RNA sequence: GAGCUAGCCCUGGCCAGGGUGAAGCUGGGGUGAGACCCAGUGGAGGCCCGAACCGGUGGGGGAUGCAAACCCCUCGGAUGA
RNA sequence: GAAUGCCGGCAUGAGUAACGAUAAAGAGGGUGAGAAUCCCUCUCGCCGUAAGCCCAAGGGUUCCUACGCAAUGGUCGUCAGCGUAGGGUUAGGCGGGACCUAAGGUGAAGCCGAAAGGCGUAGCCGAAGGGCAGCCGGUUAAUAUUCCGGCCCUUCCCGCAGGUGCGAUGGGGGGACGCUCUAGGCUAGGGGGACCGGAGCCAUGGACGAGCCCGGCCAGAAGCGCAGGGUGGGAGGUAGGCAAAUCCGCCUCCCAACAAGCUCUGCGUGGUGGGGAAGCCCGGGUGACAACCCCCCGAAGCCAGGGAGCCAAGAAAAGCCUCUAAGCACAACCUGCGGGAACCCGUACCGCAAACCGACACAGGUGGGCGGGUGCAAGAGCACUCAGGCGCGCGGGAGAACCCUCGCCAAGGAACUCUGCAAGUUGGCCCCGUAACUUCGGGAGAAGGGGUGCUCCCUGGGGUGAUGAGCCCCGGGGAGCCGCAGUGAACAGGCUCUGGCGACUGUUUACCAAAAACACAGCUCUCUGCGAACUCGUAAGAGGAGGUAUAGGGAGCGACGCUUGCCCGGUGCCGGAAGGUCAAGGGGAGGGGUGCAAGCCCCGAACCGAAGCCCCGGUGAACGGCGGCCGUAACUAUAACGGUCCUAAGGUAGCGAAAUUCCUUGUCGGGUAAGUUCCGACCUGCACGAAAAGCGUAACGACCGGAGCGCUGUCUCGGCGAGGGACCCGGUGAAAUUGAACUGGCCGUGAAGAUGCGGCCUACCCGUGGCAGGACGAAAAGACCCCGUGGAGCUUUACUGCAGCC
RNA sequence: CGAUGUCGGCUCGUCGCAUCCUGGGGCUGAAGAAGGUCCCAAGGGUUGGGCUGUUCGCCCAUUAAAGCGGCACGCGAGCUG
RNA sequence: GUGGGAGAGGGUGGUGGAAUUCCCGGAGUAGCGGUGAAAUGCGCAGAUACCGGGAGGAACGCCGAUGGCGAAGGCAGCCACCUGGUCCACCCGUGACGCUGAGGCGCGAAAGCGUGGGGAGCAAACCGGAUUAGAUACCCGGGUAGUCCACGCCCUAAAC
RNA sequence: GCCGAGGGUAGGGCCCGUGACUGGGGCGAAGUCGUAACAAGGUAGCUGUACCGGAAGGUGCGGCUGGAU
RNA sequence: GCGGGGUGGAGCAGCCUGGUAGCUCGUCGGGCUCAUAACCCGAAGGUCGUCGGUUCAAAUCCGGCCCCCGCAACCA
């Protein structure tokens, strides 16, 4: 779901805010939690090096479980589902019956109260872990690992999925979430199922405000700078672009494509991506 | 109105006094040239 | 040289008083169940009026100035980017 | 002798402007060579959410006292933040260090870079954050939570007694956290008292009174009481918290659970220790054996780590508790008691300012806490006033012009002017009432109107009490009094209709532009599979992001509604194992130099040979583009229709004399007595047009137009009045400028606008207050223009390079 | 060009006369009244408002008339902007 | 009520194969396609035609009928669950509890709209080729909304 | 002193007349352009809706027979 | 001021590179049709805006004048 506000004020009038209804823990698990070292988008030279970064709410960072073959056969109880400002997805606290505590990004329909567990014998529900391999072909997953050990780097906000389409050897092949077709290594582990929070992307943000309160500072066009700063800039007036559209270092913006050619990671891409 | 004078013994002594000026290459050659012409005070007198 | 100024980072602090009355909740009505309507409760908001505080709209004065940007009247924001 | 030359000296302007907030002064007395200016008294005025008081920064002896007045002080000076001298800052508990970590800084390991140096998990440094033990009074010319008095507390060393598996930089718990709102109960602070204490007062017509005036508390260990915070207890298993672990985590079980218990804190009481007014005698004495009580109001502070709701999801580390490991268990630790021990640095004074930042004793700037009373609906607003502090370091007169700030105005009422610019008007609360349109919130304080003081009588609900009295809060009804006037002073909207532009709150050219500009939610295109793209850096390393296509970069458009047409020939970008061209390289037909020679050396055709370009294709919310001439309809006029030429394709909807329309005040309509503007229309649109978006849109605007009501010194058209200057007298005393000057009018002349030449005319010498026509007045080596083979910023299919990328 | 401030308005005017009015005349296709046209005359006078930055012009209502020009297109050490 | 029946009646969740398209490997050569005839188009940069692999979406051939079901709109592979109407036999139960129906409320083909998916085939708009006096059409090659899914709107019909 | 004809101020409601200009409608007709419908009307017609075109109309989607053979 | 242009009735070629005037429509005569259109068959008409010059010869090259289209007209 999502909620609307009635207008009472101008930016009440479209502002739309998550539902948060399958939110159960309103606290952080102290143990599991950190702090954020906020950057503005500045690098170790104090250099602007991501433009227009600062100035939102702090955050506590949640130490998440992105590996979980760290832990084969035993299994867990899902304790709470919780708020994540550092992602879009929300996170689902784990107990194993180890007593150790983790986190993982919450997958869509997650209970709480049941049980997950990882490992080449899991059972293929939601929630559980395994070796690509072992995953039926034709089921779609998510929190996918791209190289063995490495840790899962595909499929991590909400609302995503990848699938798995055949094998291959030694490898499997997957649809990213991007549409794009490609092979990961059997043991690349993988989380059955979907991530959750899909409402996501249907949220309004309201007003100026509410991209502050992210840290996302006011943008500034091209077109209403001068020559110095940017490619579009000047010209008495507006103006069009009188050029191929261009970023502030001059690069073409519209159409160009930067990937490397020659990426070795080529021959395992099968089909680059759609629409 | 607020102009631009402010002053700030930390602030001072952090910016311009002798560990500041030791620590790089710059700051020892103003030491030497500042003893070469036989400045009183290398650097500027700020009470802590 | 960032003790002025600009942005960010860490850690503290501040915003008299009044007004309007969102959702929610409770009760009543309504219906197969509902949607919903009404009342009370409630206290939302880059909401309203206005001090501090932050500004600098119009006018006048000032013009070897009280001042290398000030003064008076008036005016903008004032829980928020 | 000139260089707007350089350094210095001294003139001119000139006894002129000015002497720094218009809060304001007067007299008496004293001191002294000298007094508006120092001290004292009395009177008057000003601040009081300060113009009072206390902290932090910064300043660094400015503090106190004595003796001084050359200079500093905008005048004066006997005074001083000034000269000379002497004195003055006292801590285990306040602040910082011998504690902790934050960004950041530094940096063993390690990485990188010609050198210099750049990085870097641990650690270390880093505070106005965490942590940690002192409260009230007295004393000094000057210090005080520091000395003294009283009552309290902390750590460290040693000893004694009891107790326990003791022991850590290692495990764990905790520390530990947002915003808004908010409960109960307290405290700080305040109001009243017919009650308690008090020197005294009865005026001037009255009052010897339940009269006036003054004051009625502060700190305090254990114990206790009231209000709150924190926290379940036991057992069994246990593969997790990088060793171990009785701890913590997980599972099962029994008792308990809005309780109690245990513990911590606030507030009250409390052995005791202090304070203690008005008034009148010289800071002190007295008041005084001072009293030290009841009631009400009441925090934003406290209990606190309290409670609730919300989304944007809200530091670390140590102290502290606990668990064990090496070890050690004659040790060690915990608890109680005692004795001993407890270092370094700050402390003076200013601190919204004459002591700080502004060259000045400068109307500016400067963070935190306290900030009393009454009244006005509230309040930190406003008027007055307490405590406290001031009258702003030139004065005395006069009563011109003119200036500033202010007050009022007959009749008119925007006729003023680019413009109602400015100034009137309106103005708080209560009640009645309120339109188009609308996104159903709004528009709305729309508009418009009534009420408002005081006295008496009657009555309703609430708080604290007790259910009552009293005190406090919120009301209702009736009858009357006075004035021109009752938010009687002060603070406190003028309104309406109608267009443009931007949806909106926001942002901007510090110091001539606040806007229609920027941003903005929102829409689209496009890049990126993650050692992402992209950005910074030679690199290492970083940001991106401890993110992962519902994510991140780049670009345009800019809420929302309805929409966004046709062109891919050129440019861009995208796709294209062909063909063409294509560098080094391979290859070596053939040729050359030299040697007696094998040999050495040089040129070198075909053919093989990347990206790029060519070439084939795609692509517009990619750069961009979206025709001409001629004819045609029962009269005209016009052209639905037709002809032909050209193109990659010939502007669709909507809009249009427009922020765009040249001709132009187009034409017509509206409004006005009259309208180059404004609104509504028409369309031969010089030169709209669809994300450099098109046409609309409620709400919003210190934006820019047009109109009307209200009301006004804006105007007819000016008048009078106030104060601060201007004027005069005493005191102090500048400035730009200045070739020298004994510096008149006219008509002429002159390098073409003459005080200075000619002719004539006029004119006794010198000042003062005034006005601005001239001295091509002052100021600025014209900012426009041109010139210089002068410079700088910006552009690109100018030239040539370089980074970057292929 | 080591600076001669520039439209219009306001304010204050002063001058020329090729006279808008008022005075004196000649001619008239001058009956009267009222005009036309030229001559003399610069003494005085020559309004208020709508539009526009405007000068100018147009318009409204009046008038004896609503004159045209010069003075650095008079006048910014006089104001506006 | 008791006991039975037929059915594409409705909702949810699954799942089967035929075919079209695109991609991949093979093999193969000079045309394929389309119409009245043609052109556009595609094709030596290797098409069509053929074999194998894979991806995805939509619609269900034979059964199929002059059939069945629903109040209407309408409903067609198959499987399970949830659910409605309706007929029959027995003559057991209630005892007129009935009929209709202004307003109301719900349902309501296609197209259309909102937010998000999905997109193989088809196809308004649009482009191109033909035809023609013209051809903003009929015919041919391309092609975007949409056609499909979820939720929410619209409420019209030769809704017969 | 109350009520009070009505006068005055302010804001609303319904109706009527009128208005530069503008939208289609009826009639007139001896005009221009095409030929959509009636025959299989030369692409069967009609239809709701949607997009488009000088104009009748066309096309998509679904529907009806009130469709010749 | 710079560049381009005038050719049967309409609209375009030919001009550069001198000798030679072409294309579509339209007009006229015939045909198909009841008739008109369309369609089919034949056919007329430009002395190339003018005046001058170069040449053996000028629509063509050069000059003058005329009319038309486009662009420019800036600091001021
Ligand atoms: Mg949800
Ligand atoms: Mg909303
Ligand atoms: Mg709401
Ligand atoms: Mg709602
Ligand atoms: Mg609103
Ligand atoms: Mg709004
Ligand atoms: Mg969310
Ligand atoms: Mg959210
Ligand atoms: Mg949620
Ligand atoms: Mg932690
Ligand atoms: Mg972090
Ligand atoms: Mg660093
Ligand atoms: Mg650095
Ligand atoms: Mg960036
Ligand atoms: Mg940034
Ligand atoms: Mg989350
Ligand atoms: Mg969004
Ligand atoms: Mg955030
Ligand atoms: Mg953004
Ligand atoms: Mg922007
Ligand atoms: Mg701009
Ligand atoms: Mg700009
Ligand atoms: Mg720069
Ligand atoms: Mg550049
Ligand atoms: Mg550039
Ligand atoms: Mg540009
Ligand atoms: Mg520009
Ligand atoms: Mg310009
Ligand atoms: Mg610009
Ligand atoms: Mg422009
Ligand atoms: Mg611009
Ligand atoms: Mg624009
Ligand atoms: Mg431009
Ligand atoms: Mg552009
Ligand atoms: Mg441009
Ligand atoms: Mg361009
Ligand atoms: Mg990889
Ligand atoms: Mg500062
Ligand atoms: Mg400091
Ligand atoms: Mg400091
Ligand atoms: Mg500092
Ligand atoms: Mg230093
Ligand atoms: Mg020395
Ligand atoms: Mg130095
Ligand atoms: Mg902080
Ligand atoms: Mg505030
Ligand atoms: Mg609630
Ligand atoms: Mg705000
Ligand atoms: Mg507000
Ligand atoms: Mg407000
Ligand atoms: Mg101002
Ligand atoms: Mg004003
Ligand atoms: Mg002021
Ligand atoms: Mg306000
Ligand atoms: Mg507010
Ligand atoms: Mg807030
Ligand atoms: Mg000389
Ligand atoms: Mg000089
Ligand atoms: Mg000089
Ligand atoms: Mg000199
Ligand atoms: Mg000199
Ligand atoms: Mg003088
Ligand atoms: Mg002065
Ligand atoms: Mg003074
Ligand atoms: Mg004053
Ligand atoms: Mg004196
Ligand atoms: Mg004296
Ligand atoms: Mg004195
Ligand atoms: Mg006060
Ligand atoms: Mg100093
Ligand atoms: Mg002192
Ligand atoms: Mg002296
Ligand atoms: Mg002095
Ligand atoms: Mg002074
Ligand atoms: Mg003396
Ligand atoms: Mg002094
Ligand atoms: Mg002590
Ligand atoms: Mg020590
Ligand atoms: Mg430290
Ligand atoms: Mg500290
Ligand atoms: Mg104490
Ligand atoms: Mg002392
Ligand atoms: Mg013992
Ligand atoms: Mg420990
Ligand atoms: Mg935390
Ligand atoms: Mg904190
Ligand atoms: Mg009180
Ligand atoms: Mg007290
Ligand atoms: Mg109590
Ligand atoms: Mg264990
Ligand atoms: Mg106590
Ligand atoms: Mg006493
Ligand atoms: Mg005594
Ligand atoms: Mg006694
Ligand atoms: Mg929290
Ligand atoms: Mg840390
Ligand atoms: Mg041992
Ligand atoms: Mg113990
Ligand atoms: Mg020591
Ligand atoms: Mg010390
Ligand atoms: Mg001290
Ligand atoms: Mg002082
Ligand atoms: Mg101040
Ligand atoms: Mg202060
Ligand atoms: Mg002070
Ligand atoms: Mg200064
Ligand atoms: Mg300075
Ligand atoms: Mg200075
Ligand atoms: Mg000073
Ligand atoms: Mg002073
Ligand atoms: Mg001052
Ligand atoms: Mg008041
Ligand atoms: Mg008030
Ligand atoms: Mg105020
Ligand atoms: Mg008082
Ligand atoms: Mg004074
Ligand atoms: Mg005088
Ligand atoms: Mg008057
Ligand atoms: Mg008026
Ligand atoms: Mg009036
Ligand atoms: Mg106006
Ligand atoms: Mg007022
Ligand atoms: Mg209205
Ligand atoms: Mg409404
Ligand atoms: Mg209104
Ligand atoms: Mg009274
Ligand atoms: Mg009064
Ligand atoms: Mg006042
Ligand atoms: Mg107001
Ligand atoms: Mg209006
Ligand atoms: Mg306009
Ligand atoms: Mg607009
Ligand atoms: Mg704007
Ligand atoms: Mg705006
Ligand atoms: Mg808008
Ligand atoms: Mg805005
Ligand atoms: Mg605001
Ligand atoms: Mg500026
Ligand atoms: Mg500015
Ligand atoms: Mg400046
Ligand atoms: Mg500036
Ligand atoms: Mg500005
Ligand atoms: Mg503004
Ligand atoms: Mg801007
Ligand atoms: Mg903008
Ligand atoms: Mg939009
Ligand atoms: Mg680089
Ligand atoms: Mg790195
Ligand atoms: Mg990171
Ligand atoms: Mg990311
Ligand atoms: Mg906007
Ligand atoms: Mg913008
Ligand atoms: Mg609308
Ligand atoms: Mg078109
Ligand atoms: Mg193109
Ligand atoms: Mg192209
Ligand atoms: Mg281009
Ligand atoms: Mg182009
Ligand atoms: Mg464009
Ligand atoms: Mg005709
Ligand atoms: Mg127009
Ligand atoms: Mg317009
Ligand atoms: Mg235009
Ligand atoms: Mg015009
Ligand atoms: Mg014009
Ligand atoms: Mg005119
Ligand atoms: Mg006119
Ligand atoms: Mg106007
Ligand atoms: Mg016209
Ligand atoms: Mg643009
Ligand atoms: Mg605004
Ligand atoms: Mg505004
Ligand atoms: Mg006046
Ligand atoms: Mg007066
Ligand atoms: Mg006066
Ligand atoms: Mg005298
Ligand atoms: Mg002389
Ligand atoms: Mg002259
Ligand atoms: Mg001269
Ligand atoms: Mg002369
Ligand atoms: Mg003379
Ligand atoms: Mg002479
Ligand atoms: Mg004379
Ligand atoms: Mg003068
Ligand atoms: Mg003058
Ligand atoms: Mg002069
Ligand atoms: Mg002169
Ligand atoms: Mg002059
Ligand atoms: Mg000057
Ligand atoms: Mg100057
Ligand atoms: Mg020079
Ligand atoms: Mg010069
Ligand atoms: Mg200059
Ligand atoms: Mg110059
Ligand atoms: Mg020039
Ligand atoms: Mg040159
Ligand atoms: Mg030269
Ligand atoms: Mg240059
Ligand atoms: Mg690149
Ligand atoms: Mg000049
Ligand atoms: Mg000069
Ligand atoms: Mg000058
Ligand atoms: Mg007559
Ligand atoms: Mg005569
Ligand atoms: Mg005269
Ligand atoms: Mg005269
Ligand atoms: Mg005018
Ligand atoms: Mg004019
Ligand atoms: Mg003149
Ligand atoms: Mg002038
Ligand atoms: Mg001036
Ligand atoms: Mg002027
Ligand atoms: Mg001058
Ligand atoms: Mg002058
Ligand atoms: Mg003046
Ligand atoms: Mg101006
Ligand atoms: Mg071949
Ligand atoms: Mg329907
Ligand atoms: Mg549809
Ligand atoms: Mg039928
Ligand atoms: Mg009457
Ligand atoms: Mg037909
Ligand atoms: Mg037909
Ligand atoms: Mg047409
Ligand atoms: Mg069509
Ligand atoms: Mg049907
Ligand atoms: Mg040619
Ligand atoms: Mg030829
Ligand atoms: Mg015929
Ligand atoms: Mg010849
Ligand atoms: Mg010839
Ligand atoms: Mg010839």
């Amino acid at each position: 779901a999502v909620k609307k506000f009635k207008p009472y004020t101008p930016s009440r009038r479209f502002m739309t805010v998550a539902d948060f209804s399958e939110i159960t823990k309103t606290e952080p698990e102290k143990s599991l939690v950190k702090p954020l070292k906020k950057t503005g988008g500045r690098n170790n030279q104090g250099r602007i090096t991501v433009r227009f970064r600062g100035g939102g709410h702090k955050r506590l960072y949640r130490i998440i479980d992105f590996k979980r073959w760290d832990k084969v056969g035993i299994p867990a109880k899902v304790a709470a589902i919780e708020y994540d400002p550092n992602r879009s997805a929300r996170i689902a606290l784990l107990h194993y019956v180890d007593g150790e505590k983790r986190y993982i990004i919450a997958p869509d329909g997650l209970q709480v109260g049941q049980q997950v567990v990882a490992g080449p014998d899991a059972p293929i529900q939601v929630g559980n872990a395994l070796p690509l391999r072992f995953i039926p072909v034709g089921t779609v997953v998510h929190a996918v690992e791209l190289e063995p050990k490495k840790g899962a780097k595909l499929a991590r906000a909400a609302g995503t999925s990848a699938q798995i389409q055949g094998r291959e050897g030694d490898y499997v092949i997957l649809r990213l979430p991007s549409g794009e077709l490609r092979k990961v290594h059997g043991e690349c582990y993988a989380t059955v199922g979907a991530v959750g929070n899909a409402d996501h992307k249907n949220i309004v943000l309201g007003k100026a405000g509410r991209s502050r309160w992210l840290g996302r500072r006011p943008h500034v066009r091209g077109a209403a700078m001068n020559p110095v700063d940017h490619p579009h800039g000047g010209g008495e007036g507006r103006a069009p672009r009188g050029r191929p559209p261009a970023s502030p270092w001059g690069w073409q913006t519209k159409g160009l494509k930067t990937r490397k050619r020659r990426k070795p990671s080529s021959r395992f891409i099968i089909a680059r991506r759609k629409k | 109105m607020k102009r631009t004078w402010q002053p700030n013994r930390r602030k001072r002594a952090k910016t311009h006094g002798f560990r500041a000026r030791m620590r790089t290459p710059g700051g020892r050659k103003v030491l030497k040239r500042r003893r070469q012409k036989g400045r009183w005070r290398l650097t500027p007198a700020v009470r802590k």
